[PDB]
């Protein structure tokens, strides 16, 4: 399969800086394996000494070599496991940071078409099951490679003749597994079909029991369920019979080698080319290789089966954004003018149904406008185009004889901010949420901008400070239902153009933000949107919106 | 569990034979290390060669007999557990259908099926595998310990003393490992909740252009996590060290004490070879036994949850005991008031009074939402009257047998249902025995299915899906009327029978109801909104809501100038 090769190569390149940890883990794994396969060789040395002339100098020296290899192998295995689980957590933190940093630069078509629950599952839970692919597979693979080479190297040193007797029956185990797994996969298909037929009766009887009870045929569904159970029973017995027969064949074939290995062992050691402890070292060594060669032969199938979970994470990171090309502007002096002509904007999510038709209007430094529309006519849709939140699919928005797409990401949004019907309050303190979007220099500006609406009575009454915590959304905000906090956030950054989507309203008594009260000092433009046609105080331009059209 | 053990009581003969064959197989399996020791000692003692031709033959016969008896014992245990699983699934199915219809409510379709199909099979599969492995390795662990006492009396005391040292320390340091991993997992979930909260308000974030603030807020939680898992890697390094030093130092102590014991003259060197080969087999036998135990411990508690569900008791009466001949068929309704058991605080039906005399027609018409379909469900034994008397030939419905009564009273629903079988079987569904081929055609001709199914190439043996993809709305009502007519019931109830049924079938159902001589032996009740069907009805009832407003014949109701004329002219 060529589909999993590109994903494996990208996943291998994700662990580039953890190469020194992988080298030290491989070095500690080799030393731990070498310590493990050397104690049974020394075990045959003690039995060799015990069956002859006893001398306490070599017997104590042999035991001292057991202890030195025991502390060495346990320390090498202990430091290997700790290093592998440190790489697993360091890999997990890298992919999680790279995913969210890539996801933050995506268009808003991705955050409304896809549910936020799906993104939470691919960021919190899926990357944990994806990070542990490499430390688990590299530990299993590098253990079986060294140990098989290490044990078979110890085979040839003891007896090259007796090694080949156990080296020429491994095809029998492989041929037994190959012929058994094919028959086991055929029977499992039949079991799934029979258990689907058994569930078919329960779909019929339970769902429509009103018809069954009204005709007195409840015993018919009981009798019909017995036929479905008997067919599942017979297939279960055939599955258990073929499994038990395979275990009998494998155990007999394993026994016949051991009887043959021992029979040649007694004949060779009688003549004088082997000792008693050499046979014990050979017997302990030979039982270890049987399980580890079976893990080695079936590691590639397990590795590719477990790797099929990184497709969703890698597609979210590497997908192409829909944002246009940014650029530079002239931030020296701003004339504070906005021009608009021939808008035919439609949402990229729903291009078939338009929202705004051809309209033109202008904003002046010494004037304030008003937008009135009943419902669904593009009340906040026009406000989304001015702040470069959405790009038009027909026509363009101008700002002093140049469009808005070539403006930079920072200075355009610092000069144009807006407030809406749902002012989202983020986690943190009041001071952190008042001056959100500002890098610094808020410690000398919050106290003069938070008193815009009605001075301070909601915050001043308790804790005598701005450092009162808020929490999540749906919190203890009572300053005009978290509206006073949002407008005071807007006047912190002293923007040139302010858009008020659903301001004033019942709080129109607080009218210190619409007229000269905020604007008209120097040059400043304010756009007001109201649902009901209220008389605009000190009006300069009146605009009424109806289905994307104005008078 | 006592009742789970008492469920497996008839298989005591097979369970006794299985325990014997396991013991005989485990005794014969431990033959190769036990015969390695003597043969190696026999060469080093320079013994005779008249035993080598026989000792290898004996040792090969024993383990061959141990391999076959393992296969025979595993064959019996897999056969008996299969019959137990098939028996348990059948009996838990029959207990489900014995409950009242209140328990279902057309909303427990998912939870009931997960309790009958999914859980039962997974519970029996966990029991049949874990108990088999626990019984196989307990005997092997006991047999090895029995023979390790024979080979030595000092070395077998050493490995029993240090056995709790092997399998108690790794558990304790392991408890320190996920105690710290709980805080790492908790901090991982808290960091993801901050990033999700900052991402769901993306138009607010994009309007203010503060992605760097969210990148720094995400990075602060990751640096606190990076501090915590460094202690996690240290904790596993200690945990992985102490499970490997105790295992290998145990072999050193066994060999050194054996080295002291052999040189004293107690046992020979070859007896130490058997004891070395018994250490690795006994250690893995204990280790497999300890890993099995959490599986059976959890599965026993799950089986106690199913067993408590098995003895759920219903609220309806079970059945009756009287089977008469020459049934009258008249059913009397006397002061019947019914309330739904779902919401007993609100009354939905009260004050019914009529009589369905045999041979006449009694049809009730009401507006939408008047609650007439619950009256027809009350006619049979689907529900029970709360404070009324339902009289059928001088006796109530629970006094009659469940199988006999529903064979005598047949009804169709407002929305008929079709079961996924042959249409010949679905016509004769619910019958005790299958009738002849002519009687199905006679019932289908009267219902009208023969005028359409003759054109189908499959005849009367067409196979239909689970719910109404092959049969149309007219065909579904056509096969529903034949189903209620094959048994020749004594009381026939029709609910919206001609709502979508075709005009030729609305024709020949009218001479069947009004002109055919088969109406003399039945009493019919219709709940239909069609004004072209109740002209020859002998009794007409009006159900505006709750109770009967007025009733009478055709001419009396028009002369009365009531609400019946106003609904007719509309
Ligand atoms: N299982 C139930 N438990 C409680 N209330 C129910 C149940 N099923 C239905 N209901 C409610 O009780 C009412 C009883 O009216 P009923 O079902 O007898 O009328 P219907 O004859 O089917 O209606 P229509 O006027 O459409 O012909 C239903 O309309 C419904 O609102
Ligand atoms: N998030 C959205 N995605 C797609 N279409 C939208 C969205 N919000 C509004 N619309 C569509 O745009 C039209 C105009 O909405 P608009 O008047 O701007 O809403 P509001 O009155 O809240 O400002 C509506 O008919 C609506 O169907
Ligand atoms: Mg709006
Ligand atoms: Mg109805």
């Amino acid at each position: 399969q060529v589909n999993n090769k590109v994903l494996m190569w990208r996943l291998l390149k994700l662990s580039r800086p953890d190469l020194p940890l992988l080298v030290a883990a491989f070095f500690f794994l080799v030393l731990a394996v070498l310590g493990e396969t050397l104690i049974p060789h020394y075990s045959g040395r003690v039995i060799d000494i015990l069956g002859g002339d006893f001398d306490p100098h070599a017997f104590a020296s042999a035991i001292f070599f057991m202890c030195l290899f025991s502390f060495g192998s346990s320390l090498s295995a202990g430091c290997r496991g700790g290093c592998f689980t440190y790489t697993m957590s360091r890999i997990n933190l890298r992919i999680r940071e790279q995913l969210f940093s890539s996801l933050l630069r995506q268009d808003l078509g991705f955050f409304q078409e896809t549910k936020t629950g799906e993104l939470n599952s691919r960021l919190s839970s899926d990357t944990t099951l994806m990070s542990n692919w490499l430390p688990l597979n590299a530990n299993v693979l590098l253990r079986s490679l060294v140990k098989v080479v290490g044990l078979y190297g110890f085979m040839l040193s003891i007896s090259p003749r007796l090694t080949l007797l156990s080296l020429l029956h491994m095809p029998f185990t492989i041929a037994a597994e190959k012929v058994y797994n094919t028959r086991h996969q055929e029977v499992l298909r039949e079991i799934q079909d029979a258990v689907a037929r058994a569930g078919q009766v329960v779909r019929e009887a339970v769902g429509g029991l009103q018809t069954v009870r009204s005709f007195g045929a409840e015993e018919h569904e009981v009798c019909r369920y017995k036929e479905a159970l008997e067919q599942c029973r017979q297939l279960y017995w055939r599955r258990d019979l073929e499994r038990a027969l395979y275990l009998l064949v494998r155990r007999v074939l394993h026994l016949g080698v051991q009887m043959l290995m021992l029979s040649c062992g007694l004949q060779q050691m009688q003549d004088g080319e082997l000792t008693q402890g050499s046979l014990l070292s050979f017997m302990i060594y030979q039982e270890s290789v049987g399980s580890y060669v079976q893990t080695l032969v079936y590691i590639y199938g397990d590795m590719l089966s477990n790797v099929g979970a990184a497709e969703k994470v890698f597609s979210y990171m590497d997908r192409q954004p829909n944002l246009p090309s940014p650029g530079t502007l002239a931030p020296t002096t701003l004339q504070g003018v906005v021009k608009f002509q021939d808008v035919s904007f439609a949402y990229p999510n729903r291009p078939d149904r338009p929202v705004l038709k051809g309209l033109t209007f202008t904003l002046r430094p010494g004037e304030v406008t008003a937008l009135v529309g009943p419902n669904g006519s593009g009340k906040s849709t026009v406000a989304a185009l001015l702040q470069n939140l959405y790009q038009p699919t027909g026509g363009q928005v101008l700002l002093d004889e140049k469009p808005i797409s070539q403006y930079e990401h920072c200075y355009l949004h610092s000069q144009v901010v807006s407030v809406g019907q749902e002012p989202v309050l983020f986690s943190g303190s009041v001071r952190n949420n008042i001056a959100y979007g500002l890098q610094s220099c808020e410690d000398d500006k919050v106290m003069a901008a938070a008193q815009a609406a009605h001075a301070d009575d909601f915050i001043q009454e308790m804790e005598h400070g701005i450092y009162t915590d808020v929490g999540e959304k749906g919190s203890q905000l009572a300053a005009g239902q978290k509206q006073r906090l949002a407008i005071a956030r807007a006047l912190v950054r002293d923007p040139r153009v302010l858009i008020l989507d659903e301001a004033t309203s019942a709080l129109d008594v607080q009218c210190e933000q619409a007229l000269q009260d905020w604007n008209s000092r120097g040059d400043r433009t304010v756009l007001v949107i109201a649902h009901r046609l209220q008389t605009v105080q000190r009006a300069h331009q009146i605009l009424v919106l109806q289905e994307g059209k104005l008078q | 569990v006592r009742r789970l053990l008492g469920c497996l009581g008839s298989e005591t003969r097979r369970l006794s034979l299985f325990l014997v064959l396991v013991v005989l197989s485990s005794l014969g399996e431990m033959a190769i290390p036990f015969f390695t020791g003597r043969l190696t000692d026999w060469i080093l003692q320079d013994g005779s060669a008249d035993t080598f031709t026989r000792n290898l033959t004996l040792m090969s016969i024993l383990t061959i007999a141990s391999a076959v008896l393992e296969f025979v014992g595993d064959g019996i245990y897999n056969n008996t557990m299969g019959h137990v699983h098939s028996h348990l699934q059948g009996e838990v199915f029959g207990a489900v259908l014995r409950q009242e219809t209140e328990f279902f409510q057309q909303n427990q379709t998912g939870n009931i099926m997960s309790r009958v199909t999914e859980d039962t099979s997974t519970l029996s599969d966990s029991l049949s595998e874990n108990l088999s492995l626990f019984l196989w390795y307990l005997v092997r662990g006991l047999c090895l310990l029995g023979i390790m006492l024979w080979g030595s009396v000092s070395l077998t005391m050493v490995t029993l003393i240090t056995l709790p040292l092997l399998f108690l320390l790794p558990k304790k340091v392991g408890k320190w490992y996920q105690l710290l991993e709980v805080q790492v997992r908790e901090s991982l979930a808290k960091s993801s909740q901050v990033a999700i909260e900052a991402l769901s308000a993306m138009p607010t974030v994009r309007s203010f252009a503060n992605e760097e603030g969210e990148a720094q807020k995400f990075r602060e939680k990751l640096q606190e996590i990076k501090t915590l898992n460094q202690k996690e890697a240290v904790a596993y390094a200690v945990n992985s060290w102490t499970t490997s030093i105790s295992g290998m130092l145990l072999k050193v102590g066994i060999l050194y004490i054996g080295g002291q014991l052999v040189t004293s003259g107690a046992v020979s060197s070859g007896n130490l070879v058997t004891f070395v080969l018994y250490q690795m087999q006994f250690t893995q036998a204990v280790e497999v036994l300890l890993s099995i135990y959490p599986r059976v411990q959890k599965a026993v508690g799950s089986s106690e949850k199913i067993f408590e569900y098995l003895d759920r008791t219903p609220r309806c009466p079970p059945s009756g005991l009287l089977t008469p001949l020459h049934l009258e068929g008249l059913v009397q309704f006397q002061d019947v008031s019914f309330a739904y058991p779902n919401r007993p605080d609100v009354l939905v039906l009260q004050g019914l009074t009529f009589t369905l005399r045999p041979g006449e027609v009694t049809a009730l018409v009401g507006p939408n939402g008047s609650g007439k379909s619950t009256v027809a469900a009350l006619l049979q034994n689907l529900y029970q009257p709360t404070g009324g008397q339902l009289l059928l030939d001088g006796k109530p419905l629970p006094q009659y047998e469940h199988r006999y009564l529903h064979r005598q009273v047949a009804a169709v629903g407002q929305e008929p249902q079709v079961f996924g079988r042959s249409l010949q079987e679905n016509i004769a569904y619910g019958l005790t025995q299958k009738p002849t081929m002519e009687e199905i055609t006679a019932a289908a001709v009267k219902s009208g299915a023969h005028s359409f199914i003759s054109g189908l190439p499959q005849g009367y043996d067409t196979e239909v899906d689970e719910a109404g993809s092959q049969l149309s709305g007219g065909q579904r009502q056509a096969v529903a009327l034949a189903r209620a007519l094959i048994r020749k019931p004594c009381v026939l109830i029709l609910d919206d029978a001609t709502s979508a049924l075709d005009a030729n079938s609305q024709l020949q159902v009218e001479q069947l109801l009004y002109e055919s001589p088969e109406r003399y032996s039945r009493s019919v009740l219709l709940i239909t909104q069609h004004l072209s069907l109740v002209e020859q009805a002998d009794h007409i009832l009006f159900l505006e809501g709750g109770a009967i407003r007025e009733g009478g014949t055709h001419q009396q109701l028009m002369e009365k100038k009531g609400c019946y004329w106003a609904m007719v002219q509309a």
